[PDB]
């Protein structure tokens, strides 16, 4: 018997968002310590990676640990359904072959309850060998949409340089090329609308922007956004779900 | 995985510069995407010396043509488990009434010079025998099972 | 000689909104009680009924019962050239085979004045007996139609249930079904915002999702919707014009 | 070596988004006075005259008169990357065959630097004879759109009548004709949302509303617009870019 | 209101819990509209005994098909007024390629559980002798003229 | 600037007010944009009197036709350097299947009250021989180089 009462059901309804576009379907590990989904792109080229801890639940049950095959597409559509301001519920029974879901509106006068068929496919578990990143990229979510949006009408390929004094993003395409420069935000502070850059060796990485504008679909979930990167080693792009969790995508770059 | 497919350069006499040679454009989604290469068929190995999806898929790029000239070479091994006949086909003209879009007839130095798959690289190797460029690479690398 | 001046036509281009995408050709029936047009779809399945009562015109004359065969098309063509804070009149000669409308801009700086070329077909006349209604639902007019449009990602059918309790939208699909329930606002009260049910005898009855996602175009006329039912009876969806009349749909129901 | 800096970027993004759907490609006069570009579409009915007078950038430097040939699609595109309040800077060196964009981010934080390919193709010359207009009209930009825009939903062609009174809109079509009267503005004054008419010879002129509907993509240059007309005389759409220059618009009318 | 139309009963052998046959999706729009049926078409009273139509039809739904077992079987009375004449067809192998999209190639427990119209649901009936489900109804009923 | 076109009248006997004839509809985009003509071809001087694009044209717009009336009639000069062969062409029946979208069979009387090129103009005075309208302007008229 597993039940899941989450109040802010937004981060729900967005997290699928996040995913939709990108995986199909995918298979849920639930557990005692909380939710988490892994999954590669049909081209293997990407992965997601989703942490819901527990403890960021109003109410969190599961007598058995569970592996949930879920159509991502079936699943968005339910919870488009929800509204931003309603308490979700998810309900998983021992005998039970399809997953529900309770949305409750705020003033109570609205209660909808949904039921999806569920599914069941093979699928294989991978590892991420938590390793040092060379460096670490910390900046605003919105911004950093906005550089892979831009480039993307400029190439279809994006080179991040890393440096002690800033992060670099270059494009080339038919019509010229174009670099990005973010400074390292020294001199405003104010909110975490800054810039941090913690350098180590200098990382020169080359990936796909198509893959990276699916990831940016995860925007409405964090305020900022963080680049993981090392020599020859997958990119992490890194959402913080407020004291929940997370949401990681990995992405894997070139060479000759 | 294992993964059969069959490829064919069609070769056309063209004016200066020549050979000219036929060309498609990938998908813009999978292993590769993106990329241009050789007109190429999937199959399953249980039939991996069938040419009716060949001539099936050079119809769709050039229209009808007398099949008199298709001829093969040998066998394209690309590191799933990608196994890619090579086949060869000229032209004594033009194609049937022009290039649909999503073909691109280049020179020798033009092909020499644009983006193609390193399992198309070696397919080009074999038909001159019998006569910085970066690829997308995969998370399976990183992330053993 | 018929004229008819009214000072907020949005109401106007709200209810040629509301017919265009279900309607594409209907006579209009003018006469010293106001203005009334009746027309089933070409499926026959659904039936809109407008009524806009003299009373609710600034100025209104009628010298002669007038049967007017309008493209309800060309009319919201024409009725898109007006500004929602624009002063429509419509005007009709004895012999004259087109419509004339006078859009009047606030200032007065802005004249416009069309002229439509008008058609007529052989209509059939039908009647909607006034029975009682098992059971009438007041509800928001939004919250109708957002129910009606997340049902429609469920299934293609939804069955309205009555109760003195409340009312209750299901749907099922290939992905699973939903129930969507609406509890009587008791404790709320409020504005409008209200759910008011007055139930006689249970009921029970499945309607298409599409022609009901053609009623709730009619949404920005009024805040509120009322639904009434019977046993074996078509649906009444009535949506009040703000003490002008009122725009009813009509829909069939089911059974084997 | 030419350099120009912009402190409102916003001006050039509009200006493109003005042009590149009415001219795909151009050439760009550079040299002391500022920019100019004159180009016609491709079936010489209409033509576009670009002035950008040196004295409105934040700083200008021309060291020898320069003709760039750009792809407004290409650069339109890049100017998509530049944020509505960043600091444009157009630079071309001597020797150099492309062109030079930064755009600088107001905190100081971001630098963007774009370089597009260029081209040069062989195009004519030709000359406006600046000529006395029977009538010149003023009026709200944002009102000329509306009614371009409203009136190809009646039919393809408008008819512009001029008098002292006031200026007409008329057109024709399958489902009938409308006339949009706006008259002379004479109590209302206040801002420059009025409409002032300088007339001589009544003027009667037919256009294509297809190629006006292109004109009024430069609407957020200028709050207002001013037309001149003449008898048998191309017509003048100008928008007034803010003490800067201007871009007009040339339209030539029909006869039998 | 009189309307006349001729559907058809595509047979293909199939493997187990065979035969299998083709079925079509109605329109999105009208009377009936988003159920399943055998391809049909509609015609004038004075044209109601046509094979073209619906041959035609069945080349849309399936492509070429040897004209040598069009089979007439009887009449399907629909309660406007609905008449349609019942033909069957049978053929020795699959079809032409595929099932275009719209085609359903379901087998006898396939199809006796699916959706279809209460019309065709006496069309599979006369078909067998020589060998909770909902429908949409009509204001007609309920607003009298 | 010289551009060489060839048109042609297809003509169909049809029922009263005959005879009929077949008009496409230009672009939306161009010189004299969206005004009816009959069909018509854009070719070389090199190649100004070639039946093929003609044929294959007519062929969009009605299908196969037995090539056995085409009649030439003479030369529309259009003041570019437009130069348009005139041709015609008689047809014993109905076309192929319908009129595909953008094509219009009017009568004598619907075609001299309709909207076309004044270069059409004078292509319909040649085929009678033998056997206020407004057009856009050009702004080359007012801007001379």
């Amino acid at each position: 018997m597993f039940e899941a009462r989450l109040v802010q059901g937004s981060i729900l309804k967005k997290v699928l968002e996040a995913l939709k576009d990108l995986i199909n379907e995918a298979c849920w590990d639930i557990s005692s310590s909380g939710v988490n989904l892994q999954s590669m792109d049909s081209s293997h080229v990407s992965l997601v990676q989703l942490t819901l801890r527990s403890e960021g639940f109003d109410t969190y049950r599961c007598d058995r640990n569970l592996a949930m095959g879920v159509n991502l597409t079936s699943m968005s559509k339910i919870l488009k359904c929800a509204g931003n301001e309603d308490i979700i519920t998810l309900r998983a029974e021992d005998n039970a072959d399809t997953l529900a879901l309770v949305f409750e509106a705020p003033n109570q006068e609205k209660v909808s309850d949904y039921e999806m068929k569920l599914m069941d496919l093979d699928v294989e578990q991978l590892g991420i060998p938590e390793q040092e990143y060379s460096c670490v990229v910390k900046m605003p979510s919105g911004e950093f949409a906005r550089i892979c949006r831009d480039l993307s009408h400029i190439g279809d390929a994006v080179v991040i340089s890393c440096a002690k004094d800033g992060v670099k993003f270059s494009a080339s395409g038919e019509l010229g090329n174009g670099n990005i420069k973010l400074s390292q935000t020294s001199n405003v502070d104010k909110e975490e609308e800054a810039v941090t850059i913690e350098m180590n060796e200098p990382v020169q990485l080359t990936f796909a922007l198509r893959y990276l504008n699916f990831f940016t679909k995860a925007t409405p979930l964090s305020s900022t956004v963080t680049l993981s990167m090392s020599a020859d080693v997958p990119l992490v792009v890194e959402y913080k779900i407020a004291d929940m969790g997370h949401l990681k995508y990995y992405l894997a770059p070139k060479i000759e | 995985r294992e993964e059969y497919s069959a490829t064919c350069v069609v070769e056309q006499p063209g004016a200066i510069g020549g050979p000219l040679v036929l060309l498609v454009q990938r998908p813009d989604s999978g292993l590769l995407a993106g990329l241009w290469e050789f007109p190429s068929v999937t199959l399953e190995p249980s039939e991996q010396h069938q040419h009716k999806a060949l001539l099936q898929e050079l119809q769709r790029w050039c229209g009808p043509l007398p099949a008199i000239r298709l001829q093969h070479l040998g066998e394209v091994i690309h590191i799933i488990k990608l196994t890619y006949q090579v086949y060869s086909l000229a032209l004594d003209q033009a194609p049937a009434s022009t290039a649909p879009p999503g073909a691109r007839w280049l020179t020798w130095e033009e092909f020499c010079n644009a983006a193609v798959s390193t399992a198309m690289k070696k397919v080009f190797r074999m038909y001159e025998d019998h006569r910085p460029s970066l690829g997308q690479q995969v998370l399976d690398t990183f992330f053993q099972r």
